[PDB]
RNA sequence: AGCAAUAGGAGCUU
DNA sequence: CCAAACACAAGTGGACCGTAAGCTCCTATTGCTTTAAAG
DNA sequence: CTTTAAAGCAAACGGTCCACTTGTGTTTGG
Protein backbone atom coordinates (compact mmCIF):
# COMPACT_ATOMS: atom_id res chain seq x y z
CA UNK A 1 0.00 0.00 0.00
CA UNK A 2 2.88 2.26 0.61
CA UNK A 3 4.89 1.81 -2.57
CA UNK A 4 1.18 1.77 -4.46
CA UNK A 5 0.07 5.06 -2.68
CA UNK A 6 3.33 7.04 -3.48
CA UNK A 7 2.34 6.01 -7.11
CA UNK A 8 -1.13 7.82 -6.09
CA UNK A 9 0.62 10.80 -4.94
CA UNK A 10 3.07 11.17 -7.51
CA UNK A 11 -0.18 10.81 -10.31
CA UNK A 12 -2.08 13.81 -8.28
CA UNK A 13 1.36 15.86 -8.26
CA UNK A 14 1.78 14.90 -11.93
CA UNK A 15 -1.65 16.64 -12.11
CA UNK A 16 -1.47 19.90 -10.49
CA UNK A 17 1.22 20.22 -12.76
CA UNK A 18 -1.13 20.72 -15.31
CA UNK A 19 -4.25 21.52 -14.22
CA UNK A 20 -3.09 24.74 -11.96
CA UNK A 21 -1.65 25.96 -15.29
CA UNK A 22 -5.35 26.74 -16.64
CA UNK A 23 -5.86 28.81 -13.30
CA UNK A 24 -9.65 27.13 -13.08
CA UNK A 25 -11.16 25.24 -9.72
CA UNK A 26 -11.00 21.76 -9.80
CA UNK A 27 -13.07 19.34 -7.79
CA UNK A 28 -10.27 16.83 -7.28
CA UNK A 29 -12.80 13.76 -8.34
CA UNK A 30 -10.78 13.63 -11.47
CA UNK A 31 -7.55 13.67 -10.04
CA UNK A 32 -7.70 10.87 -8.78
CA UNK A 33 -7.08 7.83 -10.37
CA UNK A 34 -8.74 5.07 -8.36
CA UNK A 35 -7.99 2.61 -10.55
CA UNK A 36 -4.19 2.58 -9.29
CA UNK A 37 -4.55 1.23 -5.82
CA UNK A 38 -7.20 -1.21 -6.97
CA UNK A 39 -4.61 -2.73 -9.48
CA UNK A 40 -2.17 -2.99 -8.14
CA UNK A 41 -3.58 -4.52 -4.84
CA UNK A 42 -5.27 -6.88 -7.22
CA UNK A 43 -2.37 -8.10 -9.25
CA UNK A 44 0.04 -8.96 -6.02
CA UNK A 45 -2.85 -11.13 -4.61
CA UNK A 46 -3.24 -12.43 -7.43
CA UNK A 47 -0.51 -13.90 -8.50
CA UNK A 48 1.63 -13.60 -5.53
CA UNK A 49 4.46 -11.12 -6.91
CA UNK A 50 5.11 -8.70 -4.17
CA UNK A 51 5.84 -5.48 -5.63
CA UNK A 52 5.12 -2.80 -8.59
CA UNK B 1 16.44 -35.98 4.64
CA UNK B 2 18.47 -32.34 3.77
CA UNK B 3 21.58 -34.75 2.83
CA UNK B 4 19.50 -36.60 0.54
CA UNK B 5 17.69 -33.68 -1.10
CA UNK B 6 20.97 -32.18 -1.92
CA UNK B 7 23.90 -34.25 -2.33
CA UNK B 8 22.04 -35.67 -5.62
CA UNK B 9 21.99 -32.66 -7.31
CA UNK B 10 26.29 -32.64 -6.95
CA UNK B 11 26.29 -36.55 -7.95
CA UNK B 12 24.32 -35.88 -10.95
CA UNK B 13 26.28 -32.99 -12.03
CA UNK B 14 29.55 -34.97 -11.41
CA UNK B 15 28.08 -38.03 -13.14
CA UNK B 16 27.37 -35.80 -16.24
CA UNK B 17 31.01 -34.61 -16.44
CA UNK B 18 32.13 -38.21 -16.22
CA UNK B 19 29.94 -38.95 -19.15
CA UNK B 20 31.19 -36.11 -20.93
CA UNK B 21 34.54 -36.93 -20.34
CA UNK B 22 33.97 -40.55 -21.57
CA UNK B 23 31.58 -40.39 -23.92
CA UNK B 24 33.62 -40.45 -26.77
CA UNK B 25 35.95 -43.75 -25.94
CA UNK B 26 35.61 -47.20 -27.45
CA UNK B 27 37.22 -50.51 -27.51
CA UNK B 28 38.27 -50.86 -31.30
CA UNK B 29 38.99 -53.70 -33.48
CA UNK B 30 42.59 -53.90 -32.74
CA UNK B 31 41.98 -54.12 -29.28
CA UNK B 32 43.32 -50.70 -28.73
CA UNK B 33 41.24 -47.80 -26.46
CA UNK B 34 40.64 -44.59 -28.40
CA UNK B 35 38.71 -41.85 -28.58
CA UNK B 36 36.81 -39.73 -31.12
CA UNK B 37 40.31 -37.92 -32.55
CA UNK B 38 41.85 -41.58 -32.86
CA UNK B 39 44.37 -41.15 -29.79
CA UNK B 40 45.04 -43.67 -27.58
CA UNK B 41 44.03 -43.91 -24.17
CA UNK B 42 44.72 -48.24 -23.44
CA UNK B 43 47.05 -49.93 -25.55
CA UNK B 44 44.78 -52.92 -24.38
CA UNK B 45 41.63 -52.81 -22.58
CA UNK B 46 41.76 -53.05 -18.93
CA UNK B 47 45.54 -54.10 -19.55
CA UNK B 48 44.08 -58.05 -19.88
CA UNK C 1 4.02 12.02 3.35
CA UNK C 2 1.09 14.56 4.41
CA UNK C 3 1.89 17.32 2.27
CA UNK C 4 2.49 18.11 -1.62
CA UNK C 5 3.41 21.38 -2.76
CA UNK C 6 3.98 23.10 -5.89
CA UNK C 7 5.25 26.68 -6.07
CA UNK C 8 6.81 29.14 -8.55
CA UNK C 9 7.87 32.58 -6.96
CA UNK C 10 8.67 35.08 -9.52
CA UNK C 11 9.92 35.66 -13.38
CA UNK C 12 7.27 34.81 -15.76
CA UNK C 13 7.12 37.18 -18.26
CA UNK C 14 5.50 39.32 -16.24
CA UNK C 15 5.99 43.56 -14.83
CA UNK C 16 8.18 42.76 -12.47
CA UNK C 17 5.48 41.76 -10.36
CA UNK C 18 6.15 38.62 -7.86
CA UNK C 19 4.05 36.61 -5.55
CA UNK C 20 4.42 33.48 -3.85
CA UNK C 21 2.51 30.76 -4.71
CA UNK C 22 1.95 27.74 -2.70
CA UNK C 23 -0.68 25.25 -4.01
CA UNK C 24 -1.04 22.35 -1.22
CA UNK C 25 -3.67 19.55 -0.48
CA UNK C 26 -4.52 17.79 3.36
CA UNK C 27 -5.47 14.51 3.17
CA UNK C 28 -7.77 13.72 6.52
CA UNK C 29 -9.54 10.55 7.65
CA UNK C 30 -9.63 7.40 6.21
CA UNK C 31 -13.37 5.94 5.75
CA UNK C 32 -14.02 1.90 5.80
CA UNK C 33 -17.10 0.94 4.28
CA UNK C 34 -18.64 -2.54 4.02
CA UNK C 35 -17.92 -4.14 0.91
CA UNK C 36 -20.61 -3.05 -1.95
CA UNK C 37 -20.94 -4.45 -5.35
CA UNK C 38 -22.01 -2.23 -8.28
CA UNK C 39 -23.44 -3.21 -11.34
CA UNK C 40 -23.41 -1.97 -15.09
CA UNK C 41 -26.79 -0.09 -14.32
CA UNK C 42 -25.20 1.16 -11.37
CA UNK C 43 -27.04 0.18 -8.86
CA UNK C 44 -25.38 -0.99 -5.78
CA UNK C 45 -25.98 -3.06 -2.82
CA UNK C 46 -24.43 -5.10 0.02
CA UNK C 47 -22.20 -7.99 -1.34
CA UNK C 48 -21.18 -11.09 0.73
CA UNK C 49 -18.42 -13.67 0.09
CA UNK C 50 -20.58 -15.91 -1.86
CA UNK C 51 -21.60 -14.09 -4.39
CA UNK C 52 -17.99 -12.52 -5.02
CA UNK C 53 -17.32 -16.26 -5.49
CA UNK C 54 -19.71 -17.11 -7.83
CA UNK C 55 -19.33 -14.16 -10.40
CA UNK C 56 -15.58 -14.01 -10.47
CA UNK C 57 -15.48 -10.72 -8.34
CA UNK C 58 -12.91 -9.25 -6.11
CA UNK C 59 -14.40 -8.97 -2.22
CA UNK C 60 -13.30 -5.40 -1.32
CA UNK C 61 -14.11 -2.44 0.17
CA UNK C 62 -14.00 1.58 -0.86
CA UNK C 63 -11.45 3.68 0.90
CA UNK C 64 -11.92 7.29 1.22
CA UNK C 65 -9.60 9.68 1.91
CA UNK C 66 -10.96 13.92 2.67
CA UNK C 67 -8.88 16.23 0.84
CA UNK C 68 -9.01 20.10 1.86
CA UNK C 69 -6.43 21.98 -0.59
CA UNK C 70 -5.65 25.45 0.52
CA UNK C 71 -3.82 28.49 -1.05
CA UNK C 72 -1.51 31.01 0.13
CA UNK C 73 -0.16 33.91 -1.75
CA UNK C 74 1.80 36.25 -0.29
CA UNK C 75 3.74 39.15 -2.72
CA UNK C 76 7.32 39.04 -2.50
CA UNK C 77 -12.89 18.53 -1.28
CA UNK C 78 -15.16 15.63 -0.26
CA UNK D 1 43.34 -49.04 -51.74
CA UNK D 2 42.36 -49.25 -48.00
CA UNK D 3 40.64 -52.94 -48.51
CA UNK D 4 42.65 -55.40 -46.60
CA UNK D 5 43.67 -58.81 -48.00
CA UNK D 6 42.15 -62.18 -46.44
CA UNK D 7 45.23 -63.42 -45.23
CA UNK D 8 46.42 -60.35 -43.13
CA UNK D 9 43.01 -60.00 -41.40
CA UNK D 10 44.24 -59.66 -37.71
CA UNK D 11 40.69 -59.11 -36.18
CA UNK D 12 38.30 -61.42 -34.01
CA UNK D 13 37.23 -64.35 -35.78
CA UNK D 14 34.09 -64.16 -33.73
CA UNK D 15 30.78 -62.38 -34.41
CA UNK D 16 30.58 -59.89 -31.59
CA UNK D 17 27.21 -58.77 -29.87
CA UNK D 18 26.85 -55.47 -32.04
CA UNK D 19 27.48 -57.02 -35.39
CA UNK D 20 24.99 -59.96 -34.29
CA UNK D 21 22.54 -57.77 -33.30
CA UNK D 22 22.57 -55.81 -35.92
CA UNK D 23 22.66 -58.78 -38.54
CA UNK D 24 20.00 -60.12 -37.26
CA UNK D 25 17.81 -56.50 -37.05
CA UNK D 26 19.03 -55.95 -40.88
CA UNK D 27 17.89 -59.49 -41.90
CA UNK D 28 14.40 -59.16 -40.52
CA UNK D 29 14.00 -55.81 -42.41
CA UNK D 30 14.96 -57.93 -45.49
CA UNK D 31 12.43 -60.73 -45.30
CA UNK D 32 9.76 -58.63 -43.78
CA UNK D 33 10.34 -56.62 -47.53
CA UNK D 34 9.90 -59.64 -49.19
CA UNK D 35 12.94 -60.90 -49.59
CA UNK D 36 13.76 -64.76 -50.32
CA UNK D 37 14.33 -66.73 -47.99
CA UNK D 38 17.24 -69.32 -47.52
CA UNK D 39 16.29 -71.63 -45.02
CA UNK D 40 13.48 -74.08 -45.46
CA UNK D 41 10.33 -72.37 -43.43
CA UNK D 42 8.95 -74.76 -41.24
CA UNK D 43 6.30 -73.26 -38.59
CA UNK D 44 7.70 -69.81 -37.89
CA UNK D 45 6.07 -66.38 -39.12
CA UNK D 46 7.89 -63.72 -37.48
CA UNK D 47 10.62 -62.66 -39.72
CA UNK D 48 13.33 -62.30 -36.92
CA UNK D 49 13.19 -65.64 -35.72
CA UNK D 50 13.49 -66.94 -39.33
CA UNK D 51 16.70 -64.79 -39.27
CA UNK D 52 17.86 -66.01 -36.47
CA UNK D 53 17.31 -69.53 -38.05
CA UNK D 54 19.22 -68.31 -40.88
CA UNK D 55 21.93 -67.21 -39.13
CA UNK D 56 22.64 -70.26 -37.00
CA UNK D 57 22.59 -72.22 -40.49
CA UNK D 58 25.16 -70.11 -41.70
CA UNK D 59 22.65 -68.75 -44.58
CA UNK D 60 22.43 -65.37 -44.04
CA UNK D 61 24.07 -63.52 -46.93
CA UNK D 62 25.89 -60.25 -45.56
CA UNK D 63 29.22 -58.66 -44.95
CA UNK D 64 30.51 -57.16 -42.01
CA UNK D 65 32.75 -54.32 -42.89
CA UNK D 66 35.05 -53.49 -40.05
CA UNK D 67 36.65 -50.07 -39.59
CA UNK D 68 39.65 -49.65 -37.94
CA UNK D 69 40.95 -46.53 -36.39
CA UNK D 70 42.94 -45.32 -39.06
CA UNK D 71 40.03 -45.64 -41.69
CA UNK D 72 40.75 -49.13 -43.47
CA UNK D 73 38.83 -51.73 -42.40
CA UNK D 74 38.52 -55.79 -42.83
CA UNK D 75 35.88 -57.53 -44.74
CA UNK D 76 34.08 -60.74 -43.34
CA UNK D 77 31.42 -62.40 -44.49
CA UNK D 78 28.92 -63.63 -41.87
CA UNK D 79 29.15 -66.97 -42.85
CA UNK D 80 32.66 -67.23 -41.95
CA UNK D 81 32.75 -65.46 -38.32
CA UNK D 82 32.42 -68.31 -35.41
CA UNK D 83 28.74 -67.57 -33.77
CA UNK D 84 28.40 -68.82 -30.56
C1' A E 1 -9.84 -32.06 -42.08
C1' G E 2 -6.97 -28.27 -38.25
C1' C E 3 -6.86 -27.90 -29.91
C1' A E 4 -1.13 -20.65 -28.29
C1' A E 5 2.85 -18.82 -25.60
C1' U E 6 5.47 -17.24 -21.51
C1' A E 7 6.05 -17.00 -16.29
C1' G E 8 5.20 -17.96 -11.14
C1' G E 9 3.38 -21.30 -7.35
C1' A E 10 2.17 -26.04 -5.23
C1' G E 11 3.11 -31.01 -5.62
C1' C E 12 4.93 -36.86 -7.35
C1' U E 13 9.09 -40.55 -7.37
C1' U E 14 14.08 -41.12 -6.62
C1' DC F 1 85.91 -4.70 -14.87
C1' DC F 2 81.94 -1.97 -13.30
C1' DA F 3 77.98 1.32 -13.79
C1' DA F 4 73.61 1.69 -15.43
C1' DA F 5 68.62 1.88 -17.88
C1' DC F 6 65.75 -0.58 -20.02
C1' DA F 7 65.06 -5.83 -21.92
C1' DC F 8 63.27 -9.18 -19.85
C1' DA F 9 61.22 -12.48 -16.10
C1' DA F 10 57.08 -13.70 -12.41
C1' DG F 11 53.16 -12.23 -8.67
C1' DT F 12 49.21 -10.40 -8.37
C1' DG F 13 43.82 -8.55 -8.61
C1' DG F 14 39.37 -9.39 -10.34
C1' DA F 15 36.53 -10.62 -14.65
C1' DC F 16 32.89 -14.60 -15.78
C1' DC F 17 29.83 -19.30 -16.21
C1' DG F 18 27.24 -23.09 -13.79
C1' DT F 19 24.39 -25.46 -10.05
C1' DA F 20 20.18 -34.18 -10.86
C1' DA F 21 16.36 -36.43 -13.54
C1' DG F 22 11.56 -37.12 -15.04
C1' DC F 23 6.44 -35.94 -14.07
C1' DT F 24 1.51 -33.46 -12.50
C1' DC F 25 -1.82 -29.50 -11.65
C1' DC F 26 -3.60 -24.68 -11.31
C1' DT F 27 -3.56 -19.82 -12.11
C1' DA F 28 -2.61 -15.36 -14.33
C1' DT F 29 -1.05 -12.53 -18.11
C1' DT F 30 -0.43 -11.74 -23.18
C1' DG F 31 1.44 -2.96 -23.21
C1' DC F 32 -0.80 1.22 -21.49
C1' DT F 33 -1.79 5.96 -21.60
C1' DT F 34 -1.92 10.32 -23.80
C1' DT F 35 -2.21 13.21 -27.75
C1' DA F 36 -3.66 14.25 -32.28
C1' DA F 37 -6.60 13.82 -36.28
C1' DA F 38 -10.98 13.02 -38.74
C1' DG F 39 -15.98 12.72 -39.11
C1' DC G 1 -17.54 16.54 -30.16
C1' DT G 2 -16.05 11.63 -30.28
C1' DT G 3 -13.41 7.37 -31.86
C1' DT G 4 -9.53 4.77 -33.91
C1' DA G 5 -4.79 3.92 -35.16
C1' DA G 6 0.09 4.60 -34.76
C1' DA G 7 4.18 5.81 -32.34
C1' DG G 8 6.88 6.63 -28.25
C1' DC G 9 8.39 5.93 -23.37
C1' DA G 10 11.05 4.44 -16.60
C1' DA G 11 13.98 3.97 -12.14
C1' DA G 12 26.94 -18.03 -2.87
C1' DC G 13 32.92 -19.53 -2.62
C1' DG G 14 35.99 -21.12 -5.83
C1' DG G 15 39.23 -21.05 -10.37
C1' DT G 16 41.46 -19.81 -15.73
C1' DC G 17 42.58 -15.99 -17.81
C1' DC G 18 44.90 -11.30 -18.83
C1' DA G 19 49.18 -7.55 -18.11
C1' DC G 20 50.08 -4.10 -15.02
C1' DT G 21 53.70 -3.77 -11.05
C1' DT G 22 57.37 -5.19 -9.01
C1' DG G 23 61.60 -6.93 -9.63
C1' DT G 24 66.26 -8.97 -11.66
C1' DG G 25 70.25 -9.06 -15.66
C1' DT G 26 72.44 -7.81 -19.30
C1' DT G 27 76.57 -6.20 -21.98
C1' DT G 28 77.63 -1.43 -24.06
C1' DG G 29 81.06 1.53 -23.32
C1' DG G 30 84.17 3.91 -20.79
Amino acid sequence: FRILFRKLTREIYRYMQRCIETDRDFNLNLAVKSTTITSGLKYSLATGNWGE
Amino acid sequence: LIDTAVKTAETGYIQRRLVKALEDIMVHYDGTTRNSLGDIIQFLYGED
Amino acid sequence: EPRLILDQPAQHTNEKDNINKRYEIRFGKIYLSRPTMTEADGTTHAMFPQEARLRNLTYSSPVYLDMEKSMFTSIDGN
Amino acid sequence: ELAILKEERTTTPYLTKYERARILGTRALQISMNAPVLVDIEGETDPLQIAMKELSQRKIPLVIRRYLPDGSYEDWGCDELIVD
